[PDB]
RNA sequence: GAAGACUGGAGUGCAGAAGAGGAGAGUGGAAUUCCACGUGUAGCGGUGAAAUGCGUAGAUAUGUGGAGGAACACCAGUGGCGAAGGCGACUCUCUGGUCUGUAACUGACGCUGAGGCGCGAAAGCGUGGGGAGCAAACAGGAUUAGAUACCCUGGUAGUCCACGCCGUAAACGAUGAGUGCUAAGUGUUAGGGGGUUUCCGCCCCUUAGUGCUGCAGCUAACGCAUUAAGCACUCCGCCUGGGGAGUACGACCGCAAGGUUGAAACUCAAAGGAAUUGACGGGGGCCCGCACAAGCGGUGGAGCAUGUGGUUUAAUUCGAAGCAAC
């Protein structure tokens, strides 16, 4: 669920935090981590290219299978775990070959039950299927675009896409976005909706607290000078003296469309969100 | 008039024996009112939820023609 | 008061019956909406009239399939259940009460109940899901002298679900709970006993509910009348002319809106219930009249006589003002 705090400080009036009841184990598979290194936002060329980065608690990576193709193998759901590195949940799964794996925990998994990926794999939460073998309507997640290549489309926390309709080689689709996109039919999917739908809920409630997850502070531009912002400038408080809000670098920020305008995959996407 | 079931006896209506209920449906599978079959009150209500059974079970239809 | 005794009040046992009484978990079929794909062409929708609105990136219509939410057609009945609010699709699990017969058992164990504790339509509040229809606020088009409304097209909170608050209503039978006594007639729901009868069926007696009509009696009247507003006994709540006013102050409760308790100064000579006789209604029935219809012929058109208004003048003497002045 959801935990608040009693407002005994107040730096801590406001927060709330997650109570991981769905976290079983604590201790992760020592054969499946690797490291990782802050980058800060900085570049091939020790340039800063993305601002309001780098400084946070250091963390490990941990092998995601998203390919998901391994078949006919029946998998045990063993541990439900805590990822720094995104925002679901992951659930560890021992094959009975004695193969252990990592994907995103579904909302419904649970630990005990069992998983398949194939062509004769159920209608079940957890299962992977070629997107030729799902029926319409169904809800999925961890869509891929390229066969082979492994999932990509809807993989963030309590997000969901549901089936549309078969039209040939291709396949109707709705992502979370609420565009209808068109995609092979060659490509696989997992049945279900990610597991921690709560997340968006948090409250951070304090500076530090986000400063933990590696955020620098934003500095709006109308407290910049001339040189720095297009917004800079100005004796007292000023406002936005042009015909439009600016970016730091030129190019307006409210409402102007950055899509390209000759896209080679604009033919494959019917509406738009 | 006359309680068809009392004049015969019967004292269990029963969602099987969907010969007997089709004489009380209309043609459309609709239960007639108690005023033109004439059946108490008491048995009545055992035959309509022996009709709502079987409608479900698909021996009578929902609405027919 | 104390000690005994009893069974009719009260409760238990035994045998039967009916029920949208409650909570949880699943499941079903009609229909509005949306989506995908067939066919088809220029309309669709709406009103007292019209416009906004949707439609050639091809709708409304039509056939197939899918998604999702909400309410449960016929049965359905001054029928049923519940202490009140209230409860209508189907199945299962967990549960509360009630009625009839028996006379097996205890032997007054009963009634009412200030403070207290619980339940309590709809709106509304807090955290979070869900969102098909409907729709405060709102936007646009109409209507009107104006229209911050009724009408038309959309539309958010809300309506739905989980948990926690709120504590109110024309929460009404405008009728507190318990008990006994006091003519009849007739429907209906759930039972029991008996006469006739091969069953079927008809009749009589009886218990507990639910309606109608009526005597005694009661009532200001309307009306109530074995489901009393009749005749009596026990306990509880409340009233003492209208406004100020369910207001102010104090207190308790609430996240908030608010809820419960609750006056006085001042002011008026009335406020009020029921029934009667008229009058009126953009209430309803029936009858009549050159009132309409069926006719014949005029007026309004053109030219003049003529009365009124208007207007111009020193005066253009005064009165008439739809029907009912000209
Ligand atoms: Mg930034
Ligand atoms: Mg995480
Ligand atoms: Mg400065
Ligand atoms: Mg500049
Ligand atoms: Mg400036
Ligand atoms: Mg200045
Ligand atoms: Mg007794
Ligand atoms: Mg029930
Ligand atoms: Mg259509
Ligand atoms: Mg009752
Ligand atoms: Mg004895
Ligand atoms: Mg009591
Ligand atoms: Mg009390
Ligand atoms: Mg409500
Ligand atoms: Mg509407
Ligand atoms: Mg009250
Ligand atoms: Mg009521
Ligand atoms: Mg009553
Ligand atoms: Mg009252
Ligand atoms: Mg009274
Ligand atoms: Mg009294
Ligand atoms: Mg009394
Ligand atoms: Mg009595
Ligand atoms: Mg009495
Ligand atoms: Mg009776
Ligand atoms: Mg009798
Ligand atoms: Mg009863
Ligand atoms: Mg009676
Ligand atoms: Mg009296
Ligand atoms: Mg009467
Ligand atoms: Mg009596
Ligand atoms: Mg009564
Ligand atoms: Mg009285
Ligand atoms: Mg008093
Ligand atoms: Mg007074
Ligand atoms: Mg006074
Ligand atoms: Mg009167
Ligand atoms: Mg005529
Ligand atoms: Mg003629
Ligand atoms: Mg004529
Ligand atoms: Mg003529
Ligand atoms: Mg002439
Ligand atoms: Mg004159
Ligand atoms: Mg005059
Ligand atoms: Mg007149």
């Amino acid at each position: 669920a959801i935990k608040k705090y009693k407002p005994t400080t107040n730096g801590r009036r406001h927060m709330t935090s997650s109570d991981f009841a769905e976290i079983t184990t604590s201790t992760p598979e020592k054969s499946l981590l690797r490291p990782l290194k802050k980058k800060a936002g900085r570049n091939n060329q020790g340039k800063l290219t993305v601002r309001h980065h780098g400084g946070g608690h250091k963390r490990q990576y941990r092998v995601i299978d998203f390919k998901r193709n391994k078949d006919g193998i029946p998998g045990r759901v063993a541990t439900i775990e805590y990822d720094p590195n995104r925002s679901a949940n992951i659930a560890l799964i021992n094959y009975a070959d004695g193969e252990k794996r990592y994907i995103i925990a579904a909302k419904g998994l649970e630990v005990g039950q069992t998983i398949y990926s194939g062509a004769e794999a159920d209608i079940k939460v957890g299962n992977a299927l070629e997107l030729k073998d799902i029926p319409v309507g169904t809800v999925i997640h961890n869509i891929e675009m390229k066969p082979g290549k492994g999932g990509q489309l809807v993989r963030s926390a309590g997000t969901s896409a549901q089936v549309l309709g078969k039209e040939g080689k291709y396949v109707l689709i709705r992502l979370n976005s609420g565009e209808v996109r068109m995609i092979l039919a060659t490509c696989r999917a997992t049945i279900g909706q990610v597991g921690n739908e709560q997340h968006e809920l948090i409250n951070i409630g304090k500076a530090g607290r986000s400063r933990w997850m590696g955020k620098r502070p934003t500095v709006r531009g109308s407290v910049m000078n001339p040189n720095d912002h297009p917004h800079g400038g100005g004796e007292g408080k000023a406002p936005i003296g042009r015909k439009s809000p600016m970016s730091p670098w030129g190019k307006p920020t409210l409402g102007y469309k950055t899509r390209k305008k000759n896209n080679n995959s604009d033919k494959f996407i019917v509406r738009r969100r | 008039k006359v309680c068809y079931f009392t004049s015969n006896g019967i004292t269990h209506i029963d969602y099987k024996d969907v010969e007997l209920l089709k004489k009380f449906v209309s043609e459309r599978g609709k239960i007639l009112p108690r005023r033109v079959t004439g059946t108490s009150a008491k048995y009545q209500r055992k035959l309509t939820v022996a009709i709502k059974r079987s409608r479900q079970m698909a021996l009578l239809p929902f609405v027919a023609e």
